[PDB]
């Protein structure tokens, strides 16, 4: 398939994970930049430049939303692996191979965390999800480094 | 005398010398004192002892170490020795004889106890020389005074304690207090509330251990209370407590309980109090938080309160309390709609740019259930049922109805009056529930409400009163009855009232044209003793529906079904007014002086019948009042023969009723038939469909009053028509189906008071 | 509450007390009478029996009330076929008594 | 030493003279040798014996016959032994003692075993003279060295058997063979692997006595081969084989195993290579046959291909493969439609006329199921359904989807790939198979197929990659409203974009006049950006309705549904385009200045004032510019009094957007209302339809702009109505209702810059 495809799709895949979170009623108006001195493993606020970091980004994020039940976070989930597993092919074509980054062991606290606050935890998840995938396509036009 | 007392409980036995009865004599080796009594238990033991066997004693040291009290059941005086010689080389299979006496309050001399009054136990020891030993201890004599002598059999050699007497009740040892949580209250204060034994009968004291303990800041905070639960002030965040309880005697002296497992209980960075609320719609509410930063606490003046984490809170409703606590008071709180699987809203609390991930839980009920329910029209039986489908937030909840009435009636006063009776109400498929009262005082007010019962307290909904003998919906009158009035032309309806209930009643007809789909006219009458009634109706007999509802007049109850719809039957009711339009026709030869003349009319249509008229009849009047009447039956032609010079014929109806009244008029007259006064006669068809006649005639002397015109196709012999025409007129226009092609004629006719004349032939269009 | 309403009531449910019940002068003598009007009616449990008793007491309670409404402190006081017909046959009477209203 | 190795495995015993422990010595009587060891059961039985009942071992002979193997299971030894003696008068109660030891593996000395260390095990011997031994062996010690030594103790008479040595792993009797399918093989060469049997560690020789029990052919070759995999080629028509392979232990001695039940397969006179396939359509396969026609087998070139008893197959799918093997490959055959009984073809091969019964049968499946899919519009499920209403060859077979996914896009490479995953689809009743995907992979490559399951095998549908982001199908769009554009006559509508796809889209927008049958038209749009749409239409106060629909810009994806319909509202546009006519119906008197002037004007219609008119407005001017207008409203009629002396006047229509723009003008003079310019017309009556009128003019000094022609009755006073023709015209005709029996008023006016001058009135037609 032609690399502009790839290119294409990327974007149309971006904005509907997007309207999916958009569609969620917790996340109407939380803002991305808020400040939680618990919750601070969940990828966010400093901007990422490198293709490496960004899937790093996303497979905290799928590990993160793994622990929800809900039916909307398993197809997030799901466009999220399709969406990994396209990123590769774009790090393929100016040959750079990337490593399958796995679920950081920086999630210790997790667990903990939920038992404790679980609400505020799926919030800013889904959140700062949707904030850092804007960056994304705005990082996208650029072309980022290998 | 002779007895030592045991002060304080500890003390450390030794024995010294003074083999098969070879008894030592053991001591306790105070700090001070030295006391050494002979025991009642052996007094023919003074036998010689050889002084090499003194020998064996520097071999075996005899120090013991023996202590007891009485435990918190106050049933077993258990009793611990334990072997200060800790010899594991060799070990002893030593044999304790206990002697104990529990002597009643005897006022008659302090009298030494004789033998055999002490009770004999033996004395278990564990294998590693502890011994343990139970004392039953009857409870009426815990104040009196118990007497102990402990025998020691060790490799046959006996070893004698002397005579001790303690109140048992003085120093009893509680068992560890049991049945405590750590939960922060609802006013900032943590509860160490411990179930305290019962058994024990006189008040504890108990100390009780715990700290601030964190990361940095680290300080001890021991204390002893006397309450068996006890509630701790100011708890601050991010300080680990290290709670340990143990009871002991509060007047007098006593011996500590079991120390118990330590509990530790840790508050998180931030602290609410009260963490969760239950509070229905409109009311008002209020919170707390207590915030540390890095191991120090924010001052109250930078404390932001924020909502869902979605939109931040007026600072108008900030208060400010000390100087790490602060207040929030929503005002007029609506209810929370469910997000997803959460069914409850977050508070938080935070400073400047940050804001920690605990919260603060609010659950908001709607408690606004209605109820309403009827009364059966044979007074047994009241019905009703609340929604549960439209109101979301429960789903959560298990609900219960509840009575209330005894008087006669309710709607008085606040409050719900506590004292009320469930009852258990079913499910039906539509959604709504309800439940059946029988039998019921109908004059008795019932206050109905609403319990709802959650996972963190209990709510209820706002009363309602309701009156049985006032909510009553009557049974549908019976035996309707509609029918067409005789004579006048009138609609009648009659009925009879139902017999339930026995109040006045106000009835409501409605009524009109029998068919599929009809626009009812309604009406209303308002007495009580009219029971029939009679209304206007534009036909006559055009079939009719009526249905009628009663209702309480007083505007009290509820109104009535439909009855049973009553339909009318068709049947003529009064004389026509107006007989038939009829023509004459002349079928025979002009020479003759006897003349064939048929009569000829329509029929006659329904409102003219006024419903049906099933016969006619011919009426005949000579010169010399020749009359008579013969029956034609449904045929609307007859024929009879003229030929006397005047006479004059009449055609009547008769039906069910009687003869008509107003009916029309005509007579045949040769001498008068030779008169002409119309002079011409034209005819023109304006179209297919249209036809013009008109005509220029000249004056006579009779008083003429309707012309006549027949036509009839000439092209084939069909019917004679014709249609009347006033003599006022001069132009007629004719509508029916015409085609130019064929030949039609016309024949106009002057008509006198008395007869016919010379008419006007015309044999064509002009 | 107005007592002008009382009577009333004290019609309506006499009227259907005796029109169900056909469907199978002193203030303390009537007390006493429909007290033990009570008693041997209670002894029969039958379904229109039962209710019928429910519904005198109703009658009892408001005849204790309209005692009060005069300031009067009242003090407190083949076999089942004529017992309804008795009981009947008095319900009327009290009917046309209560009519002329007497005193206490 | 004191072993004699056991060779061969039959051997007799027979017992020799040397009375409760009398022990008799036996030895084995072979054809060259006669070894007589003594076993070390009994070594104090040197026992002097009397020679008198030396004559009892004359009526007894120990002839024993004594059997020892290994069971297949290896397992249990079974030692069978016989009595020689068959005498039936007596029957001895004989006991039989088997001593066996199976000594270790030692390496220090081949040392005799001990009294005690033998294992005794009873053996059970039966009524007719068998004795059974189970002697439990175990798997391990096979190998080893096994000692076994007899004791027979009959009527108090004492045989010991010499020890002998045996290892119980070389003598092995197997199992007979299991699972001897016959099944041919694809080449005719008629496979009869039998599976071996699992107890069995070692190949088997397997002795395969199969036979040929034909009519007239017989063979009885005993075949030792041990493959089990058995190939006989050259199959012969009528040939029933009776197999009766039993097998040996191939890798040392043994014994045949026991004759198991023939297996007896009839080949009846027709044999095919398996004619057992499942075919598809268009797949080519090959048949061969051998028939037998009494014994001489018919020849490969001689065969009479049929099937359904006929249609000999020509010789030119022919080939000779062998003598009495031929050919008769079949091409792309169709499906085999089925009839009577049958769900194949019949295929026959014979010789000349004389036909066989036997067929076989060819199975060919329309494979083909086309398999649609299509994604919801909230993406979130993949709807999938399939139908089989065409699979009416071989029905019953099971159908089953399988589904195989790949990360991203799928390859244009065509292949069936190996793994897949089951999916069971839901029967509709439409005769679809429908099955949902929840939840879903937008863009991987899910290739899904259909596997169907005959009696005969399984076979696969080719398959067809579905990418879930192509079959998208969206939803309509949201709020569409159209509206009519004032002041331009253009009808706009507006329309909001679903929120899935986020895509570019399309748009295809239709309208037209609302009713109960509606017209359409079509209109596109391909830019995406654009949220309204003008488009011009004739009509302009029409009810109308618009719908709108979408689709992605790039081709893939399918047509959403139309949107609710939006009708429009008639409202006012512009203001009216032309004024209304009016006329001069003056009633006044000719020297009254202030004359009943009477206007009539007919009120305007639908589609000139924009198909609104509320209010009018009577323009008046005079000499000296009065503008009173003042207000018709919707009255139709005007009168005004003629003050001045030179009038005009002017109708405007006014609607809510504002008064009228262009409007007709009429003026007023008396001086030259004396000037004639007609002097002659003609009204001829044709018909009373239409008139044919005409005039005559003269060279006026005026300029002449157009016509007014009135008409009236005389008799009645007729309605009054008029006609504005221009000048241009000579022979003007009108069209409305006239009657030749009255007399009518005709009004045929010039129309000039300053007004009218004599009227033409006429009286009677021409
Ligand atoms: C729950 O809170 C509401 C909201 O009112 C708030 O609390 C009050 C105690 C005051 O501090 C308010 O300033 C504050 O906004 C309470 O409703 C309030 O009730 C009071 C007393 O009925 C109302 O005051 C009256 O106002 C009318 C004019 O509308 C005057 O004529 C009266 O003389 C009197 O001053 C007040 O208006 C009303 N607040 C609002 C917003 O309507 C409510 O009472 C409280 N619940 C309980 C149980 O106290
Ligand atoms: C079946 O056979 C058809 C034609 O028959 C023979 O096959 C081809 C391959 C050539 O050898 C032709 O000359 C023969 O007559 C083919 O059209 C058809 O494709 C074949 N089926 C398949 C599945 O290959
Ligand atoms: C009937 C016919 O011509 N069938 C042909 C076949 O001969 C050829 O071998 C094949 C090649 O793909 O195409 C098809
Ligand atoms: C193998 C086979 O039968 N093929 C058939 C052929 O015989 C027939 O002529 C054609 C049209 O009907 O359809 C195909
Ligand atoms: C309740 O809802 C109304 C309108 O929906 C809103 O104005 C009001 O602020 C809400 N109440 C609170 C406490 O926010
Ligand atoms: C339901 O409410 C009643 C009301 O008192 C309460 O006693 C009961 O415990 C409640 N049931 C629960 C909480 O399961
Ligand atoms: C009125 O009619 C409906 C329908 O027949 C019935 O269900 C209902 O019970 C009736 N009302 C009463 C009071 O019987
Ligand atoms: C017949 O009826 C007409 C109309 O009412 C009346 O004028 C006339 O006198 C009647 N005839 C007789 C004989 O009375
Ligand atoms: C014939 O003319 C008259 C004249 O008004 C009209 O009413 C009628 O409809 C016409 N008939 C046809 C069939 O046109
Ligand atoms: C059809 O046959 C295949 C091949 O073994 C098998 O995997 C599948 O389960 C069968 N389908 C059935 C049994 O429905
Ligand atoms: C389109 O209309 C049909 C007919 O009502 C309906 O069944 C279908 O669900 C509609 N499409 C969508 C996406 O709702
Ligand atoms: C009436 O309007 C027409 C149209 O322009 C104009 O030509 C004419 O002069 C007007 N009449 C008067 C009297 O102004
Ligand atoms: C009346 O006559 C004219 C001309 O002779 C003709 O065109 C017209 O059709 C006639 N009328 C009818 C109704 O035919």
């Amino acid at each position: 398939v032609p690399i502009q495809k790839v290119q294409d799709d990327t974007k149309t895949l971006i904005k509907t994970i997007v309207t999916r979170i958009n569609d969620i009623s917790h996340t109407q108006s939380v803002s991305s930049k808020q400040k939680v001195t618990g919750l601070d493993f969940i990828p966010g606020l400093h901007p990422i430049l490198t293709l490496s970091k960004m899937d790093q980004t996303l497979a905290v994020y799928q590990q993160i939303l793994t622990s929800m039940p809900s039916r909307n976070v398993i197809q997030i989930s799901n466009d999220l692996e399709n969406l990994r597993d396209l990123l590769h092919v774009l790090a393929f074509s100016k040959s750079c191979h990337l490593p399958w980054a796995s679920g950081l062991e920086t999630l210790d606290s997790l667990g903990g965390v939920l038992e404790a606050s679980g609400y505020s935890t799926e919030v800013v998840a889904l959140s700062r999800l949707q904030g850092s995938l804007q960056d994304m396509l705005w990082q996208l036009d650029l072309s980022p480094g290998c | 005398n002779l007895s030592y007392p045991i002060t304080p409980w500890r003390f450390k036995l030794s024995c010294m010398p003074p083999l098969s009865k070879t008894t030592f004599h053991c001591c306790f080796r105070s700090e001070q004192d030295r006391n050494c009594s002979l025991c009642a238990d052996n007094i023919e033991g003074k036998t010689f002892v050889s002084t090499v066997n003194s020998l064996v004693f520097q071999q075996i040291d005899a120090n013991w170490n023996i202590q007891c009290w009485l435990k918190g059941d106050l049933k077993l005086f258990i009793c611990y020795v334990e072997s200060l010689f800790k010899n594991l080389f060799r070990n002893y299979n030593y044999k304790v004889h206990l002697l104990y006496v529990l002597p009643e309050v005897l006022e008659d001399s302090p009298l030494v106890p004789q033998k055999g009054s002490f009770q004999m136990v033996h004395c278990n020891c564990s294998v590693h020389e502890c011994c343990e030993c139970l004392v039953p201890v009857p409870t009426a004599k815990l104040n009196d005074t118990l007497l102990m002598c402990l025998k020691i059999t060790s490799g046959g050699v006996i070893f004698q304690s002397p005579l001790m007497s303690v109140q048992p009740i003085n120093m009893v040892k509680p068992d560890p207090p049991l049945g405590l949580h750590m939960e922060i209250t609802d006013d900032g204060n943590l509860k160490i509330s411990w179930s305290s034994p019962p058994l024990v009968p006189f008040p504890l004291q108990y100390q009780v251990k715990y700290s601030e303990n964190s990361t940095t800041v680290i300080r001890e905070a021991d204390k002893i209370v006397s309450a068996t639960s006890l509630l701790v002030d100011s708890i601050l965040p991010g300080s680990s407590y290290e709670v340990q309880v143990r009871g002991k005697r509060l007047d007098g002296p006593g011996i500590w309980s079991d120390w118990s497992t330590p509990r530790v209980f840790t508050t998180q960075d931030v602290i609410y109090f009260p963490p969760k609320i239950l509070t229905s719609v409109g009311s008002n509410v209020s919170f707390h938080c207590i915030y540390k930063k890095e191991n120090k606490i924010v001052p109250s003046k930078e404390i932001v309160w924020w909502m869902n984490l979605a939109e931040k809170i007026p600072q108008s409703q900030y208060d400010v309390v000390s100087d790490h606590v602060s207040k929030v008071t929503f005002f007029n709180l609506n209810e929370t709609k469910p997000r997803g699987k959460f069914t409850y809203d977050a508070v938080y609390c935070c400073n400047e740019h940050e804001c920690h991930h605990r919260y603060a839980e609010l659950y908001v009920i709607d408690v606004n259930i209605n109820i309403s329910c009827e009364t059966d029209g044979y007074l047994t039986k009241m019905t009703c049922r609340w929604s549960t489908s439209t109101i979301q937030s429960l789903a959560e909840s298990t609900l219960q109805l509840r009575y209330h009435r005894s008087s006669l009636y309710c709607s008085d006063i606040p409050s719900i009056h506590p004292i009320s009776e469930p009852k258990d109400c079913y499910l039906q498929s539509d959604g709504f529930y309800e439940c059946i009262f029988q039998p019921i005082f109908l004059l008795s007010g019932y206050t109905m409400w609403i319990r709802i019962n959650h996972s963190l307290g209990s709510l209820d909904s706002p009363p309602t009163c309701v009156l049985p003998d006032s909510v009553v919906k009557p049974l549908p009158p019976s035996s309707v009855k509609a029918e067409i009035t005789i004579n006048i032309g009138l609609l009648k309806i009659s009925w009879e009232k139902p017999v339930f209930p026995e109040n006045n009643l106000q009835f409501q007809i409605r009524y009109g044209l029998s068919g599929k789909e009809v626009q009812w006219k309604m009406y209303e009458v308002y007495d009580a003793k009219s029971k029939s009634v009679s209304l206007p109706v534009p036909d006559l007999c055009a079939v009719y529906a009526v249905q009628v509802r009663c209702k309480r007049l007083d505007g009290l109850g509820y109104w009535s079904n439909w009855s049973n719809p009553a339909y009318t039957v068709v049947m003529d009711i009064k004389v026509p007014m107006r007989g038939p339009e009829f023509w004459r026709i002349i079928n025979g030869d002009t020479m003759k002086k006897e003349k064939n003349v048929t009569l000829l009319w329509k029929p006659l249509m329904k409102n003219d019948s006024l419903c049906s008229v099933q016969r006619y009849v011919i009426n005949h009047h000579t010169s010399c009042n020749g009359t008579w009447s013969e029956d034609v039956g449904n045929h609307t032609k007859f024929t009879f023969l003229w030929t006397e010079q005047a006479h004059t014929v009449t055609v009547l109806a008769i039906n069910s009723i009687g003869a008509s009244v107003a009916n029309f008029n005509l007579t045949f007259s040769w001498p008068m038939s030779k008169v002409n006064i119309v002079q011409s006669l034209s005819a023109y068809p304006l179209n297919s469909s249209c036809v013009i006649v008109s005509w220029i005639l000249s004056p006579s002397d009779y008083k003429l009053m309707y012309f006549i015109i027949e036509w009839k196709n000439l092209n084939e012999d069909g019917e004679i028509k014709w249609l009347r025409i006033s003599s006022s007129v001069k132009k007629y226009y004719i509508h029916d189906h015409f085609i130019p092609i064929e030949k039609y004629q016309f024949s106009l006719y002057p008509i006198f008071m008395e007869g016919v004349g010379k008419p006007k032939i015309i044999n064509s269009f002009t």
